[PDB]
């Protein structure tokens, strides 16, 4: 509840855009 | 100052404030005028509907009433006053989304809104945003594979059964062992008795091979033997209950495989359960031997299952909420004013 708050916070932060994603492949719609 | 985190389950509501460690207010999403203990309580004069269907909101009156039950009684805050998160599930249709924040702003005069599908929490709230995560509740199941907070949505799998198809299945089956559970509040007594005293076998079919009393209101005390597992063992044979599905761990390796190649061993290193109908013992040990025994030797599988994933959801809500990156994403009162309900679309992914 507050014990990953920190390694989240570090991980959210670099997320990438669903544009990106979408042009590596990964993101599809269904 | 203090932002609100609602998750809206099919059976359950879960919600409070961010920043505690549990939900403070989890109470029955029924409707009866009537919401939750105080609908159910007065079982005899009223009506008791769900307003949520498999994760999906089908009643938005009530709904409305549960919302509003949610704020002013369990709650008791000014809506207006917070920041409010609310869950989805996953798959849920734009139009449901958009009616949710239309409500949230035009109704309850929310100052900021967001909504988040609820097994993307629940990954959050491990810490995480890549892994795999089987989200089981009252309602429905779901296999959602997901890349940097990103549900991968052509590899989500949906299992049409869960919580209440497991308690009517124990029903089922008990009264095959002579004795009689059918109504309603028999349904409820069933549901005590699968909570206290059913478990996932390791191997089920030595299971099998190889007991409990409870005792009822009335006073008779019933003997429950090999139902105790049998009845879970329906996520992994869901043919069990007549369903042509293949099971939780065959729709989590399928799950994985309709992903991009060099996810999946990330996938498989990250498999998060949560969830009420995750909450049997044995069934994180039992998911960990399936998939490896359905996956390739070369891989490290890994399911994480806390204590305390009954309410991982609400927990991710509430820690993404207390979050510095998150708060350029909440939705404001401006920019719904600006763009009506379709910023659900933009703002919340
Ligand atoms: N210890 C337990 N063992 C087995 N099942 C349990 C246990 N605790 C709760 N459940 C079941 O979990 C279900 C409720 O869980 P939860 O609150 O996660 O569902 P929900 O969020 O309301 O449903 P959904 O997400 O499907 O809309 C009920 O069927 C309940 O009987
Ligand atoms: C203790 C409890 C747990 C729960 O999960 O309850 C939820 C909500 C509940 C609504 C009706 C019930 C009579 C009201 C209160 C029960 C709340 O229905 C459930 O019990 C249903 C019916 S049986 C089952 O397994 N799901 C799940
Ligand atoms: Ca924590
Ligand atoms: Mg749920």
């Amino acid at each position: 509840f507050k014990h990953t708050s920190a390694a989240l916070e570090r991980k959210i932060s670099m997320r990438q855009s669903r544009e990106e994603l979408i042009k590596r492949g990964v993101l599809k719609e269904i | 100052t203090t932002a609100l985190v609602c998750d809206n389950g099919s059976g359950l509501v879960k919600a409070g404030f961010a920043g505690d460690d549990a939900p403070r207010a989890v109470f029955p999403s029924i409707v009866g005028s009537y919401v939750g203990d105080e609908a159910q309580s007065k079982r005899g004069i009223l009506t008791l509907k769900y307003p949520i269907e498999h994760g999906i909101i089908t009643n938005w009156d009530d709904m409305e009433k549960i919302w509003h039950h949610t704020f002013y009684n369990e709650l008791r805050v000014a809506p207006e006053e917070h920041p409010t998160l609310l869950t989805e599930a996953p798959l849920n249709p734009k139009a449901n989304r958009e009616k949710m924040t239309q409500i949230m702003f035009e109704t309850f005069n929310v100052p900021a809104m967001y909504v988040a599908i609820q097994a993307v929490l629940s990954l959050y709230a491990s810490g995480r945003t890549t892994g795999i995560v089987l989200d089981s509740g009252d309602g429905v199941t779901h296999n959602v594979p997901i890349y940097e907070g990103y549900a991968l949505p052509h590899a989500i799998m949906r299992l049409d059964l869960a919580g209440r198809d497991l308690t009517d299945y124990l029903m089922k089956i008990l009264t095959e062992r002579g004795y009689s559970f059918v109504t309603t509040a028999e349904r409820e007594i069933v549901r005590d008795i699968k909570e206290k005293l059913c478990y996932v076998a390791l191997d089920f079919e030595n299971e099998m091979a190889t007991e409990k009393s409870y005792e009822l209101p009335d006073g008779q005390v019933i003997t429950i033997g090999n139902e105790r597992f049998r009845c879970p063992e329906t996520l992994f044979q869901p043919s069990f209950i007549g369903m042509e599905s293949a099971g939780i761990h065959e729709t989590t390796y399928n799950s994985i495989m309709k992903c991009d190649i060099d996810i999946r061993k990330d996938l498989y290193a990250n498999n998060v359960m949560s969830g009420g109908t995750t909450m049997y013992p044995g069934i994180a040990d039992r998911m960990q031997k399936e998939i490896t025994a359905l996956a390739p030797s070369t891989m490290k599988i890994k399911i994480i299952a806390p204590p305390e994933r009954k309410y991982s959801v609400w927990i991710g809500g509430s820690i993404l909420a207390s979050l510095s990156t998150f708060q350029q994403m909440w939705i404001t009162k401006q920019e719904y004013d600006e763009a009506g309900p379709s910023i659900v679309h933009r703002k919340c992914f």
